[PDB]
């Protein structure tokens, strides 16, 4: 019938469009795709937007922190989106480190790392994970962390100064009460250097991306460990029967916020 | 270098923990760190030719 | 001799501050060392005085 | 052989080249060098 034909096609316009918006996001232009994004049922397409999000930042690392400004205006709107955003984003994390995958561990825990600089998702799993990396050091799980803490680090210093001072006090004994290569050893004095220097090539939030009021923000506290529900799902097309309902409901939502 | 040059056997006897410790105030860990890291380095340099 | 004199104003006296650090830790091995081999037992510490000079 | 080797005080000296605690100090952290520094701490901050 037309009620299916209508939902399918509006579903396929909704997606590229996201598509689109996320494709196009930048620094300078941030402010009018929030703008675009809204007008779209975000909420019925919170699946979608989340996919493309995530495929996005894994794709172009170079922009996660425009995804995570993106993500932080739109989290402060909708707090259930950016949490089903960091959701997956830890699971994509997990599902890296549990299958060897470095380079999607080096994407993930960098879009965590922007998601805390932005007060999207509480600094607690950037401490489990630096944690989880550092236990058995690697090659590998040094890079990763190290990459990581570049990042996040000037936040952590802020909001808990004693978790990243455990983390500093566990690489110097891998420095020292620990057997390990040139690699390790020369990743970590960079380490060093840069909480040194104040982590001054490495800021929370780049000025123009620093755009949601601190008291707007849902901070999301989510551990590395927990058994969530990626509802990948919602990723998938299907026929709504309150949809009449569901879009007037939205609409309702899009004029508040505007 | 001019002992090796001479062929001399090369002992050492380093000097002033008590400026280590009671000065820098070094915790047990890295000073252990920083002595083998010195006995790594003079071995590292002795070892040349 | 050029003391420098790192002063305190916290708790914890090994603080390790003013203090960088290029060793790479948990992982160095450069040199041969002796005894490479943990297999001798338990024979000549006497349990009387097996414990360091100070714990109290 | 007390130097690069991780003193543990239970199943008396097994002197392994790993850590079984989790925050383990070596044996030349625990014979010697700890010991000077609680003698000297001692005698130069508790005099009376």
């Amino acid at each position: 019938k037309n009620s299916l034909a209508y939902q399918r096609m509006s579903w396929e316009a909704l997606k590229k469009s996201i598509n689109g918006l996320i494709n196009k996001v930048n620094i300078s232009n941030i402010s009018i795709i929030i703008q675009e994004l809204l007008q779209e049922n975000i909420v019925r397409g919170r699946g979608l937007l989340s996919r493309s999000v995530l495929q996005a930042q894994s794709a172009s690392p170079i922009f996660t922190h425009v995804y995570a400004a993106l993500v932080a205006i739109i989290n402060s709107k909708f707090p259930q989106i950016g949490e089903l955003i960091l959701k997956r984003l830890i699971l994509n994390f997990r599902k890296g480190y549990r299958r060897n995958d470095k380079q999607l561990c080096l994407t993930a825990s960098k879009f965590v790392a922007h998601l805390i600089n932005q007060n999207v998702a509480h600094e607690v799993l950037c401490l489990e994970m630096l944690t989880l990396l550092l236990e058995r050091p690697t090659d590998d799980s040094v890079e990763v962390a190290i990459g990581f803490l570049k990042e996040c680090g000037l936040k952590l210093t802020q909001v808990s100064p004693r978790g990243i001072n455990a983390i500093f006090e566990r690489l110097r004994n891998i420095l020292h009460e620990s057997e390990i290569d040139k690699r390790v050893q020369y990743m970590i004095e960079v380490m060093f250097a840069v909480r040194k220097d104040g982590f001054k090539d490495h800021p929370i939030i780049l000025e123009g991306l620093d755009l949601v009021e601190e008291d707007d923000q849902f901070t999301h506290m989510l551990p590395l460990e927990d058994d969530y529900n990626p509802e990948d799902v919602l990723n998938v097309f299907k026929m709504d029967p309150n949809f009449m309902e569901n879009e007037e409901k939205y609409k309702a939502i899009k004029k508040e916020i505007l | 270098k001019h002992a090796v040059q001479e062929r001399l056997a090369v002992t050492v006897c380093i000097n002033k923990i008590d400026r280590l410790i009671l000065e820098l105030k070094l915790p047990p860990t890295d000073a252990y760190y920083k002595l083998r890291h010195i006995v790594d380095e003079v071995n590292g340099l002795i070892s040349m030719y | 001799p050029n003391v420098v004199f790192i002063k305190t104003e916290d708790p914890d006296l090994p603080a390790f501050y003013f203090d960088p650090l290029i060793n790479p830790i948990s992982h160095r091995h450069s040199v041969k060392s002796q005894e490479p081999l943990p297999d001798d037992d338990e024979e000549f510490e006497l349990p009387e005085f097996v414990e360091p000079f100070l714990k109290d | 052989r007390l130097w690069g080797d991780i003193y543990f005080n239970p199943k008396t000296r097994k002197f392994t080249k790993k850590a079984p605690t989790s925050s383990s100090q070596r044996s030349f952290v625990e014979f010697i060098l700890e010991p000077l520094y609680k003698i000297l701490a001692q005698v130069v901050g508790d005099v009376d």
